[PDB]
């Protein structure tokens, strides 16, 4: 799991 | 990969188009600083720009054709140097000074406030000096940032990269002709900027190691995600 | 002001005769390695190596022009990254594999005997790589290695003198970018493959930075470990860093 | 003081 793992998916 | 297919002159718009903005310090309005409120203020004001910083990257052309993993690779590599770059580029008005934020800018006297902090301040001053002197453009910045994106990781993996890369070359070189430089200033112009991505990567490589120097002494606490992205280097 | 003078052809030859030669370690390879030795080996060769890279630097144009301080701070600032690319230079020929010496060829299996060298094992193995696929040259190489030399501390060096000191270090910089243009016209690459192999070779300078910014970490953990000997010169070189 | 120094300047 990684913060910017979702601040990249997202938008 | 749409990238390749772009003008320079198209290359040079979308990466104008892609910039995060300027933000701003917490209105603390308490000089002088301590140690902690420093430190308080400057990672307080990273963590808000890396969110900023990772939404630009998805615009810089090319970076979407990567895969998830590749991009992140390439962002936990390249973010402090990408942070400095761009503090350097707002400070080439404010000569003596690191513009952090407009209501936050600093000269190397309050760089003492943090243990450690005047040899960055030095680097980062000198390195904003060598831009004013060299009259680097806003064209050419955003050019030179999104080399230390694509480049600063791929060592550590690549020819889409390289191609694209290759692609931000042809850019640099096609705004230096359009400015009626010569073709041996145009090299030599060349050279000069992507000399001072080394020493950017020096800077990084300090400011990381005094990043995690201030994590150790416990000052102040920094947030998860300037964590994850400093625990990537260590 | 002799650098200014040489043509691209004569910055290569005074380049190339100025090389240093490739020393050879005290490896037995009737005997396994262990952290301690290996890392003893490669440090006593590296000693060795600093006293011919110092005389070489006498040897690049420009470089006795300038003062001895900032002869002293320019060495203090590159002497690791110029150890390393020399090291990268001549593993290019040798896939997966680190040519310390002729009789010391290591692949990262053995790297792994000292802790946390095998990431920068990796590393310079990625830079050998990277050197292999684009094909460098020779006289490639020494132009890049003397562009470190002169690029690498000039960032961190007050006066109107002070000026011409480093106006003069650019003045030598841009005529090595000159020279590299030169040796790929020459080779037979147009306009835009000159500028954009130009750009490849300074980039790779960056990972050269980083390696050695990783390097004196791992230098500084050992003097503190207290296990492998550090030379005296060399804890100069390394303390110089830690300023 | 520095051996560098004094290998810079050793003739
Ligand atoms: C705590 C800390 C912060 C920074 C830092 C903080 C914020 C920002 C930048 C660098 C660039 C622009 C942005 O505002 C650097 C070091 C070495 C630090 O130790
Ligand atoms: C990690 C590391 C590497 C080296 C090093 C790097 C390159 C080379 C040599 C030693 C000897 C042959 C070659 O020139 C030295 C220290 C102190 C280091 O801490």
């Amino acid at each position: 799991h990684k913060i910017l793992h979702r601040l990249l998916q997202d938008s | 990969s749409l990238a390749l297919s772009l003008t320079a002159d198209q290359m040079v718009s979308a990466l104008l188009d892609a910039e995060p903005p300027i933000l701003y310090s917490e209105y603390d309005p308490t000089r002088p600083f301590s140690e902690a409120s420093m430190m308080g203020l400057l990672t307080n004001l990273a963590d808000r720009e890396l969110v900023h910083m990772i939404n630009w990257a998805k615009r810089v052309p090319g970076f979407v054709d990567l895969t998830l993993h590749d991009q992140v690779h390439l962002l936990e590599c390249a973010w402090l140097e990408i942070l400095m770059i761009g503090l350097v580029w707002r400070s080439m008005e404010h000569p003596g000074k690191l513009l952090f934020a407009p209501n936050l800018l600093l000269d190397r006297n309050q760089g003492k406030c943090v243990e450690g902090m005047v040899e960055i301040f030095d680097m980062l001053l000198a390195t904003s000096s060598r831009f004013r002197m060299m009259n680097l453009q806003g064209e050419e910045f955003v050019c030179l940032k999104s080399i230390i994106l694509l480049n600063s990781g791929v060592y550590t993996f690549k020819d889409h990269i390289h191609r694209v890369l290759d692609k931000i070359t042809d850019t640099l070189i096609h705004l230096m002709a359009k400015a009626g430089l010569t073709l041996q200033q145009q090299h030599q112009r060349l050279a000069q900027l992507l000399l001072i991505l080394s020493h950017i990567r020096h800077m990084s490589n300090k400011g990381m190691e005094h990043l995690y120097s201030m994590k150790c002494k416990n000052v102040v606490p920094l947030s998860d995600l300037l964590l994850e992205m400093l625990d990537a280097h260590r």
